């Protein structure tokens, strides 16, 4: 468990956890909010 | 009227392009029954395409002789008009996010220079420290300007050069 | 130790290899690292070299004039310059077949010929020429001057004629003579030419040598120059409907400043250029009187640079000690000269497609692009050479003792900051340009052109509106009427300028669409990256952090060994290598942009550009794949035509390009073992061991390898692009 | 006592190869190596394959100088054997090179005087000023 | 007694040295007497991968 | 997935379904096995995934629990007579018996 | 040939000689700490310029630098 949590600080973590968070966030923003190309005002 | 461009509602080419797209969609939309899945998919696609074309034409965005939208990037032309969102506020939003990122990364890489073998911390990150600094950088303009007046970011010429 | 070719290498003479041959053919012009080449024995050799190269230039121009007079159809061009096309030279190649003689016979008055894309007919007829004898005369004259320079280069070699060393350091008098004589006096002579021959030839008058002794170039001839009232020479210019081969509505004005275009010929008024060059000559003469001489007081250089010192110490010593620094270094002057020549070459290329000075020139649609790309690549290479010699300065001629406190030492001290900011601007441009292009490609791939990003270039359009453009409606200088800039100069050059600027068919401040934004930013990326490479190679020349003692191994050395984790392409020569690659890229992007802009403009469908210049699939499809059908169909089983040679040259360019890649990818060490194997095989072939090679065969030097690789790269790039630009244009005419 | 070259020396048992021994070896030069090699053994050749070697001093020869320094270093590697070098010119003149000191240049021998060196910190050399002569590559002190 | 105290960190001023203007602890200032007495030790590697070097006493200077 | 217009890639291929055309050659390979409905490929994939899990299990087992010795690895005789005869011959006979009893539908 | 130099920056590690493939440089008296040797280039007729002696020299900055010069049969490694 300890060595596993230590292993979870490398490429297989943020760099995966990161950029997975970001791809998901961007895809969800483009899905709920379909086609933005200019701000509200 | 700026740059010889006209608001994008009065563009005959823009409406012709919308009609062209809708015809091209419907010609292969008529291949499926109203109950199947592909038909619903094409219906939703047409929905948000019509939504594209309707929602753009609000608060004003200029389309040219080609009918396509053209972004105005000069501050001053986005002012005295209604174009401050074309690219004027997105600039500040990206500046905010990029600040945020650089601030957090710099404070991380600095707070790691004190412990033994910092190189390890660059291949085996300090996840809780990174999470803490990630939720403390959304005031960075305040910290940056006053950390600049402070002087804790100028290195007093103690680096490796060759000349 | 063993003497042999060449005469200027004792270390390369003992070299038992073919390497010395290549280094002799290469270092034959490096007149500074040879054995025993002190200064005063070098200026005379370089001066004879200037004479030789000038002789080469004049002999080139003489051959051009000769083949235009004898083999060219210059008579067939002057009368009706629209119904005919130029001809360059004939062909005695026995390899052509009967269809080939029938395909290269556009003219009809002779056998196989070749079109003339030099643009010499227009420039030779605008200055005034309507006979082939007038061309033979000039060709013979240029041959004679070439011989004269060939002799003058030799005259200063034997004693009683060899100059001294103090004759060159006198930069004051030489710069005076060049600013006044080389520029001003020649410009005034050119004004005389324009006013005595070019104008009379524009009136269809057959005025030449035999009659100019009494021809009055202006009523009340030369009296206003005596009795004042200069304005009398600009009271009857060329009529709007003026004929250029005849006198259909002519005038007697010589110094005109209406500032417009000659409608028939579609070029600047033949009389505007006279007053142009007259003002230029007067101003250069005024400039040429600035310096101190034997008896002319003026003001010397040593007291000026040492006086330009900001008192607040923002620069330190200012410019003290730079006179002795520059005047005692030829590579610095060469760098400045090449930089100026390249920048003014780009300027002339910019000014030739927008302000046509030559009558009946803008109507031709093939020589324009050819000459523009010519000057663009010439300027690119000249700028790269300027930076190369700027680095050679730091490598070879530098004395930081004299330079303790000047601006050059300061520039060398913060070199890391300059390099880092160049890297940053390059990264910014590349990132954002490629991102917008990829975005537009992906958006077009989904079938929704509305979702693309199109930044409206408000700045260039604003500057045009200030110039006089009204298509954009910014209500600015020279576009509104409540400004002193629009009011003043109403009878001046303003009417012609404003009439030629709003024209949507000539190349003068074209209608700029958002597709120009992206390409200008790509050009900025290319320029910043090439300048990054060159400035980095130049600043990290005396010594870098990896190789501190770089000043000891000269300029062009392969590498510093495989030690220290790897040291490849570290010499400044290698940075020049890569910067020439980027020069090719940048000039190629610039030429693609210009060519495709004027191609969409000539088809009357500029909207094609305004709509397809937004992404990369358009550049690939609408320009490269599209406008090449005559290149592929230049020769086929159906039968070839005049465009076959250009297609074969288009393939030759690709072959040279791939040979460049051959010399670039594969490096030396691999080939040494193969050459040793071939030597083993050649020495053991039965009864084939007769008279041997005279020099040992080895693999090309790494420096030589990459030099020849980049040479093939550049030459194939040039030939391919030129063959395309010529064939896809002079075959379809549309 | 540095030993000099001796012709008519036996050679190790080997078939042949295609390395070296070209026109250069006949009219320019050839290099020679000699070494003890007790306990008849198997070795590898730098320009060929494997071969056998009798006991007692045996002599070899190749084309390039490195082709023998490689064997000297090998001999260092496994069993302590102490070969030597020789040079040959066109006139037949022979020159002894390795090891002149007899103690393998990596180790000092009682006392000599070396050349091509100067007592100066790394860098701090002369700028291209006053170096117009340039004498090929300057020793900076001569 | 000649060079700085052992264990005290000091910077470098060798113009041609990878380590320049940055600090490094001293291993042992050579007391036996030699032109490069101070042996400084650095944690970060160089292009060659070496950690230590010996310098002259006229080149090193005080702490930051 | 419908996100940014990528659904245009769902080419109209018929069969009451749209998607991306595949050029791998799996439908023609499956038709030679008498598959009549989709309900069989699910179980086939389940079996394949169980076999892959067992394969990783065997790898871990022979590395950390049953790590062999060079005597076993160097059994060229056994490795051949079991690859050549068993792994190849037995598999070929099984697949031939399969094609014999599946030649009715195709 | 290849002008080889040896500066005073040296410790006498005896490594650039057990690494040189052509046995070009020697090590004769130097007044050091524990080993007390300094390198020297007495002969250069056989030096090829491989810069293998510059890779093993641990001195910062390097003690030996090969000034590349002119080529010959020895300098081009030519068995022919
Ligand atoms: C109002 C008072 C005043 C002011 C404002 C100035 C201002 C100036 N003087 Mg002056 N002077 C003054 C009074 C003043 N002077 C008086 C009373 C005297 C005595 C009578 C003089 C005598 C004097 C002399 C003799 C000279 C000057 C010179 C200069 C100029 C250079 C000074 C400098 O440090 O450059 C700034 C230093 C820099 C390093 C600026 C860096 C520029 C950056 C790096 C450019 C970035 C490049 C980048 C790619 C471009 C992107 C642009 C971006 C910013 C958008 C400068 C503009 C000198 C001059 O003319 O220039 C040579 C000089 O010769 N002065
Ligand atoms: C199409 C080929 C190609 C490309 C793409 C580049 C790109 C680049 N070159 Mg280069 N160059 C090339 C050919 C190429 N070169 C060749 C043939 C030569 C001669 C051999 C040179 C010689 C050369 C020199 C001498 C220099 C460069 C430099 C640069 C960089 C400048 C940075 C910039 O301007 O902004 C950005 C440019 C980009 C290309 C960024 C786009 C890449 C995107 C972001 C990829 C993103 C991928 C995605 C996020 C995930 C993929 C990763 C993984 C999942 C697979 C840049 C990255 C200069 C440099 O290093 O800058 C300081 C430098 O001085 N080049
Ligand atoms: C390099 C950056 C840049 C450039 C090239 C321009 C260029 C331009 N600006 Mg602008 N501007 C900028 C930065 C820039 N601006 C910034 C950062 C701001 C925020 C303070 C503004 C705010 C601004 C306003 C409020 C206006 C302009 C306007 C203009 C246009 C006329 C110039 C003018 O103001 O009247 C003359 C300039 C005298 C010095 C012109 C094309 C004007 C316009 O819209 O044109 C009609 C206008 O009213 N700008
Ligand atoms: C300025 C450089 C230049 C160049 C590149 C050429 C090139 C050429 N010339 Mg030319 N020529 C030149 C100057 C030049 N000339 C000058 C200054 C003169 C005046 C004396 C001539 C007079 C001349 C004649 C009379 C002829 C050529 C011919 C030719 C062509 C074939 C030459 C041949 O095979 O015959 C022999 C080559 C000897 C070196 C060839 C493409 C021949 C041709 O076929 O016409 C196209 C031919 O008839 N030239
Ligand atoms: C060895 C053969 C040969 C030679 C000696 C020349 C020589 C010459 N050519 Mg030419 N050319 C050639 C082959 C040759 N060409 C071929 C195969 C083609 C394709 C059909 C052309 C197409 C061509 C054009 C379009 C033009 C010339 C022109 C010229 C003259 C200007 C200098 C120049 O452009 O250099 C040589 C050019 C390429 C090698 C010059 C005397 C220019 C001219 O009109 O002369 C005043 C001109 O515009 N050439
Ligand atoms: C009015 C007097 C005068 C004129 C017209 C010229 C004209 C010229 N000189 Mg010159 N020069 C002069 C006085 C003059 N010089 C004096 C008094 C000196 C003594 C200091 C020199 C010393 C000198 C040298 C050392 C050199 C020249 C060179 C040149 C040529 C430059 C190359 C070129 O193509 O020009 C310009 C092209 C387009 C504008 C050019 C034709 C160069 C040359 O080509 O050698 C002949 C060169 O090396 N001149
Ligand atoms: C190097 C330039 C140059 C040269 C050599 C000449 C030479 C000559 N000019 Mg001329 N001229 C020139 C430039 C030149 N001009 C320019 C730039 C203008 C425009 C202002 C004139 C306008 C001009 C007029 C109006 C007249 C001359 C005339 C003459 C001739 C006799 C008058 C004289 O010069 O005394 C003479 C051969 C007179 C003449 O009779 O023409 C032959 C005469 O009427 N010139
Ligand atoms: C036609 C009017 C004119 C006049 C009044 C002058 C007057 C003068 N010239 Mg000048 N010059 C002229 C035309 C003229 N020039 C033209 C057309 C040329 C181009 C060939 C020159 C090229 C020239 C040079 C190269 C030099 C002068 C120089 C001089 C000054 C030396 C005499 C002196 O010491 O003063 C009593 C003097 C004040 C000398 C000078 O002062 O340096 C700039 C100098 O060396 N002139
Ligand atoms: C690949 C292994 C394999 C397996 C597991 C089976 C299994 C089976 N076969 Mg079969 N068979 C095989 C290979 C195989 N066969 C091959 C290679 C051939 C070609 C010679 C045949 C030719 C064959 C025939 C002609 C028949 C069977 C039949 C049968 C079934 C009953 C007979 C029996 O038990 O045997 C049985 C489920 C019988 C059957 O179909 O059941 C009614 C039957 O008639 N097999
Ligand atoms: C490497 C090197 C070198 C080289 C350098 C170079 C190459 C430079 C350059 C440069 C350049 C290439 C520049 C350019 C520029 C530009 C400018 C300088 C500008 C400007 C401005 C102005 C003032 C203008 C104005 C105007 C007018 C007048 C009117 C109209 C408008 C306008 C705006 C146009 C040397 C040898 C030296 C040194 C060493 C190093
Ligand atoms: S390798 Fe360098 S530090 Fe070591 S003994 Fe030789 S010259 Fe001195
Ligand atoms: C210079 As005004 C015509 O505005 O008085
Ligand atoms: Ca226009």
């Amino acid at each position: 468990m300890k060595d596993f949590t230590t292993y979870l600080s490398t490429a297989p973590v943020v760099g995966l956890g990161w950029a997975i968070f970001t791809s998901g966030l961007l895809i969800e923003i483009n899905r709920f909010f379909p086609d933005p190309l200019v701000f509200s005002f | 009227d700026i740059a010889g461009l006209t608001p994008c509602s009065e563009s005959k080419a823009y409406n012709k392009l919308e009609r062209k797209e809708l015809k091209v969609l419907d010609k292969r939309l008529k291949q499926y029954e109203p109950g199947s899945a592909p038909y619903l998919a094409l219906q939703a696609t047409k929905e948000r395409t019509e939504n594209r074309f309707k929602t753009y034409a609000k608060q004003g965005l200029l389309c040219g002789n080609d009918g396509l939208p053209h972004l105005i990037s000069d501050p001053g032309l986005a002012l005295r008009f209604n174009h401050a969102g074309e690219v004027f506020i997105p600039t500040f939003g990206f500046l905010y996010v990029a600040g945020y990122i650089g601030h957090v990364g710099r404070q991380y890489i600095i707070l790691s220079k004190e412990d033994a073998k910092p190189t390890d911390k660059e291949i085996i990150l300090d996840v809780p420290l990174a999470l803490k600094l990630a939720f403390q950088g959304w005031a960075w303009p305040l910290a940056s300007i006053q950390e600049l007046r402070n002087g804790s970011l100028l290195e007093k010429d103690e680096n490796i050069t060759v000349s | 130790a063993t003497k042999l070719f060449p005469k200027f290498s004792q270390g390369l003479a003992q070299d038992p290899s073919t390497r010395r041959i290549w280094y002799g053919l290469a270092t034959a012009h490096d007149f500074e690292s040879h054995d025993g080449m002190t200064e005063e024995n070098l200026y005379q050799k370089i001066f004879a070299s200037h004479f030789g190269q000038l002789a080469i230039i004049f002999l080139w121009t003489s051959g051009n004039l000769f083949h235009v007079a004898w083999q060219g159809n210059f008579e067939q061009w002057v009368t009706d310059p629209i119904h005919v096309r130029p001809i360059a030279h004939a062909i005695w190649d026995p390899h052509f077949g009967q269809p080939a003689v029938e395909a290269f016979t556009r003219g009809g008055a002779s056998g196989p010929v070749n079109i003339a894309t030099s643009g010499v007919y227009q420039w030779w007829y605008t200055i005034g020429l309507r006979s082939n004898q007038e061309l033979y005369v000039s060709s013979v004259f240029l041959a004679l001057v070439s011989a004269v320079f060939l002799f003058a280069g030799w005259l200063h070699l034997q004693p009683n004629f060899q100059p001294s060393l103090s004759w060159f350091k006198d930069a004051e008098s030489r710069l005076n003579h060049h600013l006044a004589g080389l520029f001003g006096v020649s410009s005034l002579a050119w004004t005389g030419h324009l006013v005595h021959v070019a104008i009379p030839e524009s009136r269809g008058q057959h005025v030449g040598w035999d009659n100019f002794l009494s021809v009055l170039p202006h009523p009340q001839g030369l009296t206003p120059f005596w009795s004042g009232n200069w304005a009398a020479y600009a009271q009857n210019p060329d009529t709007a409907s003026h004929a250029f081969g005849t006198a259909d509505g002519s005038g007697t004005a010589i110094l005109t400043f209406l500032g417009g275009f000659h409608p028939q010929t579609q070029s600047l008024w033949l009389s505007d250029m006279a007053h142009h060059h007259l003002a230029i000559a007067v101003l250069f003469i005024v400039a040429g009187h600035m310096y101190r001489t034997n008896f002319g007081i003026g003001h010397r250089l040593e007291a000026i640079l040492e006086a330009h010192t900001p008192p607040a110490g923002g620069l330190g010593a200012g410019h003290k000690g730079l006179f002795h620094t520059v005047n005692n270094s030829l590579h610095f002057q060469l760098g400045l000269a090449l930089a100026s020549v390249g920048t003014i070459t780009s300027l002339v290329a910019q000014h030739m497609y927008s302000l046509p000075p030559y009558a009946y020139l803008a109507v031709d649609f093939t020589t324009q692009a050819s000459l523009y790309t010519h000057h663009q690549y010439i300027a690119g290479f000249i700028m790269c050479g300027a930076f190369a010699h700027g680095a050679i300065f730091f490598i070879r001629d530098y004395d930081p003792e004299q330079n303790k406190g000047n601006v050059l030492a300061r520039v060398l001290d913060h070199k890391e900051a300059i390099i880092s900011h160049l890297s940053w601007v390059s990264l910014f441009l590349g990132f954002h340009t490629l991102g917008l292009y990829v975005h537009n490609d992906v958006v077009q791939a989904f079938g929704t052109p509305e979702k693309q990003i199109l930044i409206e270039p408000v700045f260039a359009q604003w500057i045009q509106a200030a110039q006089g453009k009204s298509l954009y409606g910014f209500d600015l200088l020279l576009a509104s009427s409540s400004s002193p800039a629009y009011s003043a100069g109403q009878s001046l050059w303003l009417p012609g300028w404003l009439e030629a600027i709003n024209n949507n068919q000539n190349s003068l401040f074209l209608t700029i669409g958002p597709g120009d934004f992206l390409v200008h930013h790509a050009i900025a990326l290319g320029l910043h990256t090439t300048t990054l490479i060159l400035v980095k190679g130049a600043l990290d020349a005396r010594g870098s952090k990896l190789m501190p003692d770089k000043k000891d191994f000269g300029y062009s050395f392969p590498c510093d060994g495989p030690g220290r984790g790897g040291t490849c392409d570290i010499s400044a020569y290698d940075a020049f290598y890569l910067a020439v690659f980027w020069m090719l890229n940048t000039i190629g992007w610039v030429t693609f942009y210009w060519h495709w802009k004027h191609l969409t403009l000539w088809q009357g469908n500029v909207s094609q550009f305004d709509e397809s210049s937004t992404y990369l699939m358009g550049w690939l499809r609408d320009y490269l794949w599209l406008n090449s059908s005559q290149l592929i169909n230049g020769y086929n089983p159906f039968g070839m035509n005049s465009l076959s040679v250009w297609a074969w040259t288009f393939l030759f360019g690709h072959l040279v390009y791939a040979t460049g890649f051959m010399f670039l990818i594969s490096w030396r060490g691999y080939w040494q073992e193969l050459i040793e194997t071939l030597v083993w095989a050649h020495e053991k072939t039965p009864l084939a061991n007769l008279v041997y090679w005279k020099d040992k065969p080895v693999a090309l030097s790494i420096v030589q390898a990459r030099l020849v690789g980049l040479a093939h790269f550049s030459v194939g790039y040039i030939f391919t692009y030129a063959a395309f630009l010529i064939a896809s244009t002079a075959g379809r005419f549309g | 006592k540095q030993p000099e070259l001796d012709p008519d020396t036996p050679s190790p048992i080997f078939g042949g190869s295609t390395g070296g021994l070209l026109r250069k070896a006949q009219v320019e030069e050839f290099y020679v190596i000699t070494w003890e090699s007790p306990k008849e053994q198997i070795f590898e050749m730098p320009t060929g394959g494997a071969a056998i070697m009798r006991k007692g001093p045996n002599l070899l020869k190749f084309a390039r100088k490195e082709q023998c320094m490689a064997l000297t270093t090998q001999l260092r590697s496994k069993f302590r054997q102490t070969p030597c070098f020789y040079r040959v010119y066109a006139d037949g003149k022979v020159q002894y090179l390795h090891p002149k000191d007899g103690v393998y240049p990596e180790k000092v021998n009682a006392g000599r005087v070396g050349v091509n060196q100067n007592m100066r910190s790394i860098g701090k050399n002369v700028d291209p000023i006053k170096v117009v002569k340039f004498t090929g590559s300057e020793p900076f002190e001569i | 007694e000649i060079g700085p105290k052992r264990g005290s960190l000091v910077k470098v001023l060798r113009p041609e040295s990878y380590w320049y203007n940055q600090v490094g602890k001293v291993v042992s200032v050579d007391q036996s007497g030699i032109r490069y007495p101070v042996v400084v030790r650095f944690e970060n590697q160089n292009y060659a991968g070496v950690s230590t070097n010996n310098y002259a006493l006229d080149e090193i200077e005080e702490v930051k | 997935w419908p996100i940014v217009g990528q659904e245009i890639l769902n080419g109209d291929v018929g069969g009451g379904f749209q998607g991306i055309q595949i050029t791998s050659g799996f439908f023609q390979l499956w038709r030679a096995s008498g598959i009549t409905s989709e309900l069989q490929l699910y179980s086939t994939a389940i079996g394949g995934l169980v076999l892959a899990a067992a394969c990783f299990f065997a790898g871990w087992f022979h590395y950390h629990k049953a790590a062999p010795k060079l005597e076993w690895f160097q059994n060229v005789e056994s490795m051949l007579n079991h690859h050549l005869a068993g792994l190849l011959g037995l598999g070929s006979l099984a697949w031939a018996g399969h094609q014999i009893h599946v030649s009715l539908p195709v | 040939a290849h002008v080889v130099k040896i500066y005073d920056t040296c410790i006498g590690c005896t490594q650039c000689v057990r690494a040189c493939p052509l046995d070009v440089l020697e090590m004769v008296p130097w007044d050091g700490c524990k080993a007390a040797q300094m390198a020297s280039s007495p002969r250069t007729e056989d030096c090829v310029g491989c810069k293998r002696c510059e890779t093993a020299c641990p001195t910062d900055f390097l003690s030996v630098r090969v000034y590349l010069g002119n080529e010959s049969t020895r300098s081009l490694g030519l068995a022919y």
